[PDB]
RNA sequence: GGUUCCCUCAACCUGGACGGCAAUCAGGUGUUGAGUGUAAGUGCACAAGGGAGCUUGACUGCGAGACGGACAUGUCGAGCAG
């Protein structure tokens, strides 16, 4: 898999702080750290509403290209900072990344498919470990559950994985559980 | 209805309903829950009054998780005494709710019903609360 | 070793029925004793006066 | 200017029997003995205590040497039994006294067990130690079946240098011991 | 009905009496404790109570020897 | 091939010494006008020093690894009251008058013993 | 009284000089003992009254 | 109680005549989860916990300097001599 960076602009900030930070929401921009080899971590801020953009489409682990008033630099995703209630982008660390490089990444596993009518699908990790390229992150992840019959643990070894693409977690996850369906009687047995 | 086994100290001070939910903010189990929005003192009767209207929409198929307990005991005098005497016995166990806590879960194949179950129980419930996915 | 708490202790000599003779140190006060079976004779070992009258009275 | 039997047949028809079986890489990792030590433990002593003194003279007859006089070290409700009473005595054989009593043990005690069938191989504790428990005294030319009172047994145990189970069996063997074939 | 509690002690006043840089004589009382919170140094000893007191004059100094807090005594200099 | 499965009696006797030691620590310690002589023995030699704690330096130190000692014609016991009174000579000579004896951990008596009497009757006084 | 009060006089000038409690039922006998005692200066025997 | 010296538990695994979840024996892992006369708290593995030998300081005349305090009470104390 091969990602076209998507750019941003980025301004070195000249007051940090909680009062600084504030007021930087208040005007449509985010706090950012971009630290790594680099081994000197530079204050950033980002648009609002451009970042959010980015990982909307291109998913959390989105590769950047961040222009530092003039220079060019290539950033991953990290982490973020969300309000649970007013659901914003308070913060977001940056990882510099060059290309032929491998990182350590958590990608989303999606369930697709119906499986036998008398069964009820139950996913139990979410998101599984891999360790890919730098530009070579997968998106995500899919499984099919088409067929699978009655109990039946469908785990991290076997979930199919792109080439130069290795799993880091280990193989015995319980990623999807499809069991049967629970009655009538066994709904009100069940948190009584 | 939901009752601890033992607790070491069985009457306490009353739980304090101040700041936002550290932990517990997000759906981890099933695929939509109930996400709070008010300080509230949850009893272990509002919890058994809004998991079985869940059950009765869904009827058959889905699973239901309840991610708070009712471990807080709560005093009551005796009635018509005046104040003075000691401290009144423990008669119901209530669950201190903070705004962004998420309260109930499901998984229910199709999402018109799942999420009109889902609203039959926060009409039981003393707060607001809105309805969440596991989707960002 | 403490001296005046211990069993009195001497060199013995061993005797069986075989003809097999030993020379240990026991807490048998005689130096000497006599034992009906040994290594030598055990049939388990080996490999190999009431069962006397099986073969004396009828043989 | 004296050695016992088995330490001296150990010296050089043992040690070398067991440098060639396994081919160790020094001298110093040829299994041997340590310790022989003997327990009866009584039990039966915390409804009578005139029950230990039984233990303790059968002990230093058998073995040689004095034992010890063995105290509870917690209370058991279920047995009546109060910690710090007397329940069981033990006796240790090092150097010497343990190579005789171990030649009388193989010579002369174990055939005189009526029925005797050997003992089982695979008594052996994780490492290379051997145990094994009698349901009496009467083995032992030392006692004296006039003088006996009622059957009490022994807990012969030997502690081997052996690092695991197949350098035990392989060191008791060459004593002579009468193992089963399993 | 009634309550069966309201008994209590009275308060027994513990707590670090001298605190780091303070100047004190000999035999002075430093810390007052129930076990040995803070463990005894160079020119302090320890009372029958577990109490720490100065064995010469000088500046108290709180220390950590191995893990354990120690309350040591400096000899400020003479004019 | 071959591991060991418990503690040799080198590993357990090492280890214990070291622990009855710095028991024996937490009373004597060194200091300038009163230094601590410090003995490690050994099944072939025996060593002393003379220990200031404030600084952990060294003030004079004698042993039987010495070709003087070697010469003696008698014991493990006859080569210890010759260290005994070698190390009187030097701790005198750098100005030495008492000293604290810290027996290293050593059961008092025998090589330990016959050490120290040896450095008494030659002026240290402990 | 289980651990009445008892007066250790001297063996020698007879003055009372401590007072102790001992108990009666595991000391059946009178507690004898060596005390400092002033007015002979020097530690004597001293013994229950 | 004073002093001198020595030691490390509880739990689990494995092998053992009565004997079993649990008595006494043996080997291994085990850094404190055991124990500290007596409630709780602060401490104690450097042991204040476990064992042994001698013993009476569970003294006489005193006490620099302090803690705490309406007052009367209460508490700690190096050091000097017998
Ligand atoms: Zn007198």
């Amino acid at each position: 898999t091969a990602n076209i960076p998507n750019k941003l602009t980025a301004n070195v900030r000249t007051r940090t702080g909680k009062g600084a930070s504030r007021q930087a929401r208040r005007d449509g921009k985010v706090p950012a750290v971009l630290y790594g080899h680099g081994t000197d971590p530079q204050h950033l801020e980002l648009n609002a509403r451009d970042f959010a953009a980015v990982l909307r489409s291109h998913g959390t682990n989105a590769i950047l290209t961040l222009d530092i008033e003039g220079t060019e630099q290539l950033a991953l995703t990290k982490a973020l900072d969300v309000h649970p209630i007013r659901r914003n982008i308070q913060h977001a660390d940056l990882l510099v990344v060059q290309r032929g490089e491998k990182v350590t990444v958590e990608v989303t596993v999606l369930v697709e498919g119906d499986a036998t009518p008398g069964t009820l699908v139950t996913q139990d990790a979410n998101t599984i470990e891999i360790e890919a390229e730098a530009l070579s992150i997968p998106e995500q992840l899919t499984v099919s559950v088409e067929g699978v019959e009655a109990g039946t643990q469908i785990t991290a070894g076997q979930i199919s994985l792109p080439e130069g693409v290795n799993l880091i977690s280990d193989p015995e996850l319980l990623v999807v559980n499809v069991v049967e369906a629970p009655s009538a009687e066994a709904l009100e047995e069940e948190g009584a | 209805m939901l009752i601890p086994r033992k607790v070491k100290h069985r009457k306490q001070h009353h739980p304090e309903q101040r700041g936002i939910a550290s932990g517990g903010t997000s759906v981890s189990f099933g695929d939509y829950g109930i996400q709070a929005l008010e300080h509230a003192y949850i009893t272990n009767r509002q919890i058994e009054s809004a998991r079985i209207a869940i059950n009765r929409h869904i009827k058959r198929g889905g699973k239901v998780w309840i991610n708070i307990f009712p471990d807080r005991p709560l005093t009551k005098k005796p009635a018509e005494t005046r104040m003075g005497s000691g401290k009144g016995s423990p008669e119901w166990w209530v669950a201190n709710v903070k705004p962004g806590r998420v309260l109930f879960e499901l998984s229910y194949p199709d999402e018109k019903t799942a999420r009109d179950a889902l609203t039959r129980a926060i009409h039981k419930l003393p707060i607001k609360a809105r309805i969440v996915t596991r989707e960002e | 070793m403490k001296t005046g708490i211990h069993p009195e202790y001497v060199d013995t000599t061993v005797q069986c029925g075989c003809g097999h003779s030993f020379t240990t140190r026991s807490t048998k006060q005689s130096g000497t004793i006599v034992v009906e079976v040994c290594s030598q004779c055990h049939p388990f070992y080996t490999g190999k006066g009431r069962v006397a009258r099986f073969e004396k009275r009828y043989g | 200017k004296a050695l016992p039997r088995l330490k001296q047949r150990y010296r050089e028809e043992i040690r070398e029997a067991l440098q060639q079986e396994f081919n160790y890489a020094n001298v110093m990792q040829i299994p041997g003995v340590v310790k022989v030590v003997v327990n009866m433990g009584v039990g039966d002593a915390a409804r009578d205590a005139k029950l230990i003194n039984g233990a303790i003279n059968d002990l230093a007859l058998i073995t040689g040497q004095k034992p010890e006089v063995r105290r509870a070290r917690k209370s058991i409700a279920q047995f009546k039994l109060r910690e710090g009473m007397p329940i069981g005595a033990r006796v240790t054989l090092r150097g010497d006294r343990m190579w005789e009593f171990l030649d009388r043990l193989i010579s002369i005690a174990l055939p005189r067990i009526r029925d005797f069938r050997g003992l089982s191989p695979k008594q052996f504790d994780g490492t290379g130690n051997y145990t094994f428990g009698l349901n009496e005294q009467s083995m032992f030319h030392e006692i004296d079946v006039d003088s006996i009172d009622r059957p009490r047994g022994m807990d012969i145990t030997v502690v081997t240098t052996a690092t695991n189970d197949a350098e035990g069996r392989a060191l008791l063997r060459a004593l002579g011991f009468p193992f089963k074939e399993n | 009905s009634s309550s069966r509690n309201g008994r209590d002690s009275a308060a027994q006043r513990l707590g670090v009496k001298r605190f780091g840089g303070q100047v004190v004589k000999a035999g002075e009382i430093l810390v007052r404790q129930r076990g040995t919170h803070f463990h005894p140094g160079v020119n302090v000893g320890r009372g029958g109570d577990d109490t720490l007191f100065a064995l010469a004059p000088g500046a108290v100094e709180f220390g950590a020897k191995r893990g354990r807090k120690t309350v040591n005594i400096v000899p400020v200099a003479r004019p | 091939a071959h591991k060991p499965v418990g503690q040799n009696i080198s590993e357990v006797r090492r280890n214990a010494r070291l622990r009855r030691h710095a028991r024996l620590r937490k009373k004597v310690a060194g200091t300038a006008e009163v230094p601590r002589l410090v003995v490690n023995r050994s099944a072939r030699h025996i060593h002393v020093q003379l220990v200031n704690d404030l600084n952990g330096t060294t003030l004079a130190a004698a042993s039987s690894i010495e070709a003087d000692v070697r010469a003696i014609d008698g014991d493990k016991k006859a080569h210890s009251v010759r260290v005994g009174q070698l190390i009187a000579e030097r701790a005198k000579a750098a100005g030495v008058e008492t000293v604290v004896f810290d027996r290293g951990g050593y059961t008092y008596g025998g090589r330990i013993a016959a050490l120290a009497d040896a450095a008494r009757e030659a002026g240290l006084k402990f | 009284d289980v651990r009445p009060k008892i007066t250790l006089a001297c063996e020698v000038c007879k003055h009372r000089n401590y007072i102790t409690k001992k108990n009666r039922r595991n000391d059946p006998d009178r507690l004898e003992i060596k005390k400092f005692c002033p007015n002979c200066g020097t530690h004597q025997p001293h013994k229950e009254s």
